[PDB]
């Protein structure tokens, strides 16, 4: 302006507002496509407190790896931070296995656990911890037969 | 490439360029975290295991046969029947593996392709890997330490699973397992027969194409100009009157590159959203047994068994569905 | 796809045939004409061209005389039924002795003579109808002609087939031209010829890998040609396709000025005695009159026209507040 | 250096920084113009006897020469040069499809009635311009040439016509214009003027009036096989070369190859899809030669932290390596730089070419990416080596139909997870 | 319509606007697409019988 | 178009086509980005069902 008068500045005036308005224009769609990415995390960081922190988890690789106990949530700048608490077996034996046990000519199968074998006698055991015990009717129902 | 697309091979109109500052530093940069985006997805989606399963020698599943899944030496590829189809029926285009045909046209205008970070071999040693381990040991492999468990057991804690007593597996296995084969049978003919299944994947690959086509048919407009080319513009007009022309040039190809980022950065959304709904599939589908509702598949949910593709992955959902019921009366 | 004058696919094409005696008879060359032949021996082998034909305005001539081609513009005088007569004649050979065209060519601007132009292809003797089709343009006082030459075996119709014509010279004649008539081989033999018209449109034109052009569809012929120059393929998947939106036409045009006929007093202003000076520069109102300022650009005694806001040429259609 | 500069800082983070792409520059020029040497007859064009008038104005046909517009540009005794679509000084570098010459004599105010778009009773009844139109005008006064005391005549221009005429458009007819309602016939009536207007051009008549011989020419460009050209000199062709060509006026840069098309006679030039050319027929020999730009492609620098050193790689993508040796600094590069391309540690991949790394059999979780399962480290003595990346460690498991493996005691781990919520506000 | 918007029933500005190439082509398939996406939406939510 | 001739309704109707394109394109990338997050709100509505 302190160099050009109004005719022929309005032709560089003109230019100028065309690429400034250009980059606010960018500014703002980049700024729109990055507040829908944080929308996204979000509503993910929300979900995984209302089921992992008020609750318990059965969904797999949800709330940690392993099994989900509980979580304890901690705060960020700008962020969540969350302490999943799972459980991990650590040492496993080799056995072997029955599907079912032919007694009195009836087929008997485990209420809870699976059949399992040392290799000279025979027990019943929860699933994901070593337990044996005395093979009992408290522990199998009977339906159908041997063949 | 910003400076070529717009000034190819030009000192004159890249020195004009050079006046519009960052757009075509800040082109490079989104195209850039696109590429990356795309290997991340494909990272997650399916390295959810570290160690590397391998299937017996011994195929004695109790009557279960699973040689349509398991990969067949034969093949140079560790690909199965099923893969085979599936990466039959895609018409993959411009694969990137060194262009040393509309493809050519693209290239020497400076728009490349680069090649994805994991082959497609190692995609299906990940897959053969998860399907290994999860017809060995069921779900223990992704919760810790891989614990082997018999088939003909499995299935039985699958019934208990969804509500049903075990001893019907045992009762019932011979049929259960011509059931089985026969589905497996059923999905072989119906992937050698129809072709609108793979649309949804054909689909993005004609989008990407027809982006590149637009984009580079762009370049034959003259955008108010008084010719679309450069070269001739030059060779007409001297150094006074042809910025006249090429910044109108300049303007309109900067016009078309951002509107063709934008839409770019959108799609690329689009598919980070379907690749963290593929890998929620994943670990909540093939790594164990879940129990929502119409999300491992139709009906009661059993198992499921991943598959590649290309750029995409296929499961095959195992339901339970009952089929023939009585009226009775109640209390 | 090419935006240009093109004649539409399935065209109601007028149709003529040399059955005897007859005449040609003149057609209007309003926005170009597409022209055909299957004959045989070359019966066709020129045209005329021009508004007015009686030598009060220029013409153009177009005669293959045998010896070779002539292309003449000047001011023709053409008779009222052009001829051309013609075996034997202790030669063995065959003499064009009649060349009525014309009586009157008093300026001549453009003159071409090369070669005849009777370039009959292989199987000779007529075994095959020999379609020679034509089409010629008169853009921006440029003549454009194109031609081609292939042998066809249908016994009467157009034959059912798809093929290009080549460019074949450029003429800057620069004449108006309105109408135009065609020439001829008189000597046993019978000719037709199409007399088609092109018109501004767009087609589909399928190159092949060899550089021919092998198809073509209209872009507004029929809705399955609008959607096959929208999709710029020739194949259509099953569904429905969006086309160009329709506007419906105006049907005629109307004029509502206010009713005034006294003229206004630009001689008062232009024409006036005395002005004042720069310094107390007069004014002057002048309004509920008739002006026309087409008196005022047309003289030559001024000097400057610097007009803004408005240009010279559109004053006569517009309306003044004050 | 350069990634350097493409990070405008001083410190480089470890992995691959993709940086200005190369190209290989042109290794010399070949001129190829037909080879015709008879000069164009500009001396009957501007330096004739007389000019037709402007209503009848003369079109003289001028082809198939070479033809100097400097010692047209460069005269003193010429008055207006304004030309559309080229410039005076780059009308020797280029050729032309056809050259049509218009002459004529007008008035002194009315040279600027010549431009297309204008308005003028020249350009209304006579002479009209198209809106688009291309070449050069050219305007000089001639009065002490075509001027005369006792008054020249012989320059005639028509005052009504019924309509405008459409460009380029010639009219000879002498029809007495009907001005009035009722019709006339005969040679002159009332409000019956003849079309014809008659000028007495004498020496007498001041700036403004004097006759001004101008010369239009109307050619068209680069869309046809040109017949006329410049004084430019032909130069022999070479092939498999990057070389600076230009034929009949197409400047370019590429190497060029026989190829298979069949140019029709009337076709000179084969374009490609985005409109660029794909083929040419040489002016000199008839053959079709292909036309593609020398190869061309991307730089990516590998490089560790740079605490921890400072040797860094380079990559190739998309580019078969073996023009690399033909990449001899002899001709220049875009990057300067051209020290690593040594050799003895030269690999393939599918991603494009390694230079500067070894490679090794030995696996290792990927560390930062290349492409197409190849991935480099930097590790030891130490220096850049490329290796196939590991999926993990194998693993069979013991599978059989009557063994299962229960767990017998466990361990409790706590894992931590990190999710960005809301980000700066920030009003513009 | 793009051309109906920027140059409504006038040739002069059509025959301008032809030189732009594709964008009105451009925008007419985004619309569409959007307009196709909502029936989408609205067939997964409410035919799941 | 019925005050200025051809020459300078060119330098005028390509800054109004300028303009209203830009108007067009960025009513159209609003549009698209409402689009997926509508799509977004009928995958969960979806899921609720
Ligand atoms: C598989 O597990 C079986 C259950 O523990 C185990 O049998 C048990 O063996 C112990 C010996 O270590 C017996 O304990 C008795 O051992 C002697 C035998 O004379 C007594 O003097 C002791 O006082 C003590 O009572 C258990 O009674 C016996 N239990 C059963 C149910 O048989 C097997 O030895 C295990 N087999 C293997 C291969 O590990
Ligand atoms: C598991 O399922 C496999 C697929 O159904 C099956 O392979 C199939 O085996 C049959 C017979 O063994 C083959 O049929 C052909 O066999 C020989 C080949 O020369 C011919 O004599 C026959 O007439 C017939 O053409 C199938 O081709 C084969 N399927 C494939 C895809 O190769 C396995 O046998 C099944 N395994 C078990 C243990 O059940
Ligand atoms: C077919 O029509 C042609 C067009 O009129 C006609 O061309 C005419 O040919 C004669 C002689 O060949 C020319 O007469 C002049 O020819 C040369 C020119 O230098 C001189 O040596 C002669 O003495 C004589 O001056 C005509 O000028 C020419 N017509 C035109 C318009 O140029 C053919 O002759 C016609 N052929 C037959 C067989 O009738
Ligand atoms: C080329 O020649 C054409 C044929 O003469 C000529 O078209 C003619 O133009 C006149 C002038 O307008 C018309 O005369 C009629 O004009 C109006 C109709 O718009 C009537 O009100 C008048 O009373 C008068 O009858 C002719 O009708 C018209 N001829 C035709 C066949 O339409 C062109 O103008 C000429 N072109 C050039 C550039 O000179
Ligand atoms: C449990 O057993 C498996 C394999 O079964 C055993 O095979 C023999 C070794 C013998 O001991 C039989 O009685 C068993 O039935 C073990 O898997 C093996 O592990 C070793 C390493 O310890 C490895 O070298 C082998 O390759 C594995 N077997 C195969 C077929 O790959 C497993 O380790 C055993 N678990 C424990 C805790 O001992
Ligand atoms: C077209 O030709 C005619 C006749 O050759 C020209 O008319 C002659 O013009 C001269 C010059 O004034 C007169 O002396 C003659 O009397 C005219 N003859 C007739 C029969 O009228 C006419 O000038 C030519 N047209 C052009 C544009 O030059
Ligand atoms: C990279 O280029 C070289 C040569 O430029 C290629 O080597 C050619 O390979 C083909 C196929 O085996 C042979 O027919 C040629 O004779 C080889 N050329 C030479 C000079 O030896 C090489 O194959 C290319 N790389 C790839 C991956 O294709
Ligand atoms: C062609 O036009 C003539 C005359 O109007 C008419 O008799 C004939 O039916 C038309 N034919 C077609 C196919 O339109
Ligand atoms: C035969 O040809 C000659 C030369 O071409 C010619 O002079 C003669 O007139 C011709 N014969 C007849 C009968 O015209
Ligand atoms: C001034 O006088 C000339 C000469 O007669 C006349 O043509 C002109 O129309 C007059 N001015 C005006 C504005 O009428
Ligand atoms: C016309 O005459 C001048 C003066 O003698 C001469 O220099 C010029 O070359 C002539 N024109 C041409 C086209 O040669
Ligand atoms: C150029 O010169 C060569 C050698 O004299 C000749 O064969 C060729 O025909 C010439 N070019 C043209 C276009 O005639
Ligand atoms: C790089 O090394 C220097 C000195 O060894 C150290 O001070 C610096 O912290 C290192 N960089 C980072 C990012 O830790
Ligand atoms: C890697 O092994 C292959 C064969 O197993 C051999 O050809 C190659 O030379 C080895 N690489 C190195 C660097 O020794």
């Amino acid at each position: 302006l302190s160099r050009l008068d109004k005719v022929e500045a309005e032709v560089q005036i003109d230019r100028l507002i065309t690429g400034r308005l250009q980059s606010l224009q960018t500014y703002v769609t980049q700024q729109l496509i990055r507040a829908a990415e944080i929308r996204a995390s979000a509503n993910l960081a929300a979900t995984k407190m209302s089921e992992c922190v008020l609750g318990q988890s059965k969904r797999v690789d949800f709330c940690g790896k392993g099994y989900h106990l509980m979580s304890f949530p901690q705060s960020a700048p700008h962020g969540v931070v969350f302490l999943h608490v799972t459980y991990v077996p650590a040492q496993e034996k080799n056995f072997t296995t029955a599907p079912a046990i032919c007694h009195d000519g009836k087929a008997h199968f485990p209420r809870e656990g699976v059949f399992v074998s040392n290799g000279t006698h025979w027990f019943v055991t929860q699933r994901n911890f070593y337990e044996p015990q005395i093979i009992t009717t408290d522990n199998t129902f009977v339906s159908g037969n041997c063949d | 490439d910003c400076t070529m697309y717009i000034c190819g091979d030009s000192t004159e109109c890249s020195n004009l360029l050079l006046q519009y500052g960052s757009f075509c530093t800040q082109l490079n940069r989104a195209l850039t975290g696109i590429a990356v985006e795309q290997d991340k997805n494909t990272q997650e989606v399916f390295a959810q295991v570290k160690q590397i399963y391998k299937t017996p020698p011994i195929k004695d599943f109790g009557g279960f046969n699973f040689s349509q899944i398991l990969p067949d030496p034969s093949k140079p590829s560790k690909r199965s029947f099923i893969e085979d189809l599936l990466f039959n029926k895609v018409t993959l285009a411009d694969a990137g593996f060194i262009k040393q045909d509309l493809i050519c046209a693209q290239k020497f205008n400076g728009l490349n392709v680069l090649p994805p970070l994991l082959t497609d071999e190692m995609i299906a040693q990940y897959t053969s890997a998860l399907l290994a381990g999860t017809i060995t040991s069921g779900w223990t492999f992704g919760a810790g330490p891989a614990l082997q468990i018999p088939f003909p057991m499995q299935m039985a804690y699958r019934f208990n699973g969804i509500g049903v007593t075990q001893n019907v597996l045992y009762e019932n296995q011979k049929l259960i397992a011509n059931q089985f084969n026969s589905a497996i049978g059923k999905i072989q003919d119906s992937l050698s027969s129809t072709p609108s299944a793979l649309g949804k994947l054909q689909d993005v690959v004609n989008q990407n194409a027809q982006a590149l086509n637009t984009l580079v048919k762009q370049l034959s407009s003259n955008f108010g100009a008084i010719s679309s080319v450069l070269n001739d513009i030059l060779s007409r007009l001297d150094k006074v009157e042809a910025e006249v022309q090429i910044d109108r040039l300049i303007t309109g190809r900067l016009q078309s590159l951002q509107t063709y980022v934008t839409q770019q950065l959108i799609r690329a959304a689009e598919i980070r959203a379907s690749a963290n709904l593929a890998a929620t599939k994943m670990s909540e589908c093939v790594l164990g047994q879940s129990k929502r509702v119409d999300f491992c598949g139709k009906g009661y949910h059993l198992m499921s068994f991943p598959q590649s593709a290309p750029h995409g992955v296929v499961f095959l959902h195992v339901t339970y569905v009952p089929a023939q019921e009585k009226n009775f009366t109640t209390a | 796809s090419t935006q240009d004058l093109f004649l539409p696919f399935f065209s109601n094409v007028t149709w003529f045939h040399a059955i005897k005696r007859f005449d040609n008879p003149v057609l209007p060359f309003n926005d170009g004409v597409y022209f055909a032949s299957t004959e045989k021996s070359n019966i066709i082998r020129g045209w005329i061209f021009g508004t007015t034909l009686d030598s009060k305005t220029q013409s153009l001539l177009i005669v293959n005389n045998a010896t070779n081609v002539v292309i003449k513009v000047c001011e023709f005088q053409f008779f009222n039924d052009p001829f051309l007569g013609v075996y034997h004649k202790n030669n063995k050979s065959w003499m064009e002795s009649e060349f009525r065209v014309y009586s009157s060519a008093n300026n001549c601007t453009f003159e071409y003579v090369s070669q005849p132009f009777l370039m009959d292809l292989e199987g000779k003797q007529g075994n095959f109808k020999n379609l020679s089709e034509f089409v010629f343009k008169n853009i921006d006082g440029y003549f454009k002609i194109y031609s081609k030459h292939t042998p066809i075996n249908l016994v009467r119709g157009l034959p059912q087939g798809f093929s290009a014509l080549e460019p074949l010279v450029d003429l800057p004649i620069g004449i108006n031209i309105t109408r135009f008539q065609t020439l001829h081989r008189s000597y046993a033999g019978a000719a037709a010829y199409y007399v088609g018209y092109l018109q501004p449109r767009t087609f589909l034109l399928k190159y092949n890998e060899n550089g021919t052009i092998t198809d073509a569809v209209d872009c507004a012929l029929d809705p399955l040609s609008e959607t096959k120059c929208t999709l710029k393929s020739f194949t259509v998947e099953k569904g429905i396709y969006q086309t160009s939106n329709f506007r419906v036409q105006p049907t005629e045009s109307i004029v509502r000025f206010p009713n005034i006929t006294n003229l206004c007093p630009f001689g008062e202003v232009f024409n006036a005695t005395r002005f004042a000076s720069v310094y107390a520069w007069n004014r002057k109102r002048i309004s509920n009159c008739v002006a026309d300022y087409s008196v005022l650009y047309n003289s030559a005694s001024f000097s400057t026209f610097k007009c803004y806001g408005v240009s010279p040429t559109k004053l006569n259609d517009l309306c003044f507040t004050n | 250096s350069e990634t350097k500069c493409t990070l405008k800082s001083f410190t480089v983070e470890k992995g691959i920084y993709q940086t200005s792409n190369f190209r290989v520059q042109p290794t010399e020029s070949i001129v190829r113009f037909p080879n015709i040497t008879n000069l164009c007859p500009f001396g009957e064009v501007f330096n004739a006897t007389r000019f037709a008038s402007v209503y009848a104005w003369n079109r003289k046909r001028i082809s198939n020469c070479v033809a100097d517009y400097s010692v047209l540009y460069n005269s003193a005794s010429f008055s207006t040069f304004k030309c559309y679509g080229v410039s005076p000084t780059k009308l020797n570098d280029l050729c032309f499809t056809n050259v049509y010459a218009d002459s004529f004599v007008i008035r002194g105010d009315e040279v600027r009635q010549i431009a297309p778009g204008q308005t003028g009773k020249i350009a209304d009844y006579n002479y009209k311009l198209p809106d688009d139109f291309t070449g050069c005008v050219i305007a000089w006064n001639s009065n002490n040439l075509d001027s005369k005391v006792g008054g020249n005549h012989n320059y005639l221009y028509r005052l009504f016509r019924k309509s405008n005429l459409k460009p380029f458009e010639r009219d000879i007819s002498t029809e007495i214009y009907q001005a009035g309602s009722t019709p006339c016939n005969g040679v002159k009536g009332f409000n019956c003027y003849f079309p014809l207007q008659s000028y007495g051009f004498q020496p007498t008549y001041g700036v403004g009036y004097q006759p001004y011989r101008v010369v239009v020419l109307s050619f068209e460009l680069l869309h046809a096989p040109a017949t006329v050209c410049g004084p430019k000199k032909s130069t022999n062709l070479v092939k498999n070369k990057c070389v600076n060509f230009n034929f009949n006026g197409l400047t370019g840069t590429g190497v060029l190859t026989e190829s298979n098309k069949k140019f029709l006679p009337f076709q000179q030039f084969g374009r490609d899809i985005a409109d660029t050319t794909d083929a040419v027929r040489d002016p000199q020999t008839l053959e079709i030669l292909d036309i593609t730009p020398c190869s061309f492609g991307g730089v990516s620098v590998i490089t560790p932290g740079t605490n921890t050193s400072n040797q860094v790689a380079v990559l190739y993508q998309g580019v078969n390596c073996t023009e690399v040796p033909v990449a001899i600094h002899a001709d220049q590069l875009t990057p300067t730089w051209r020290v690593y391309s040594t050799g003895s540690n030269v690999f393939q991949t599918r991603a494009g070419c390694l230079i500067g790394a070894e490679y090794v059999n030995n696996s290792y979780e990927c560390d930062i990416p290349i492409g197409a399962g190849i991935c480099a480290s930097y590790q030891t003595s130490q220096s850049i080596i490329a290796y196939t990346m590991s999926l993990g460690a194998e693993n069979s498991v013991a599978y059989s139909n009557n063994s299962i493996a229960i767990p017998i005691n466990f361990t409790i781990s706590v894992t931590t997870e990190i999710l960005p919520v809301s980000m700066t506000k920030t009003s513009v």
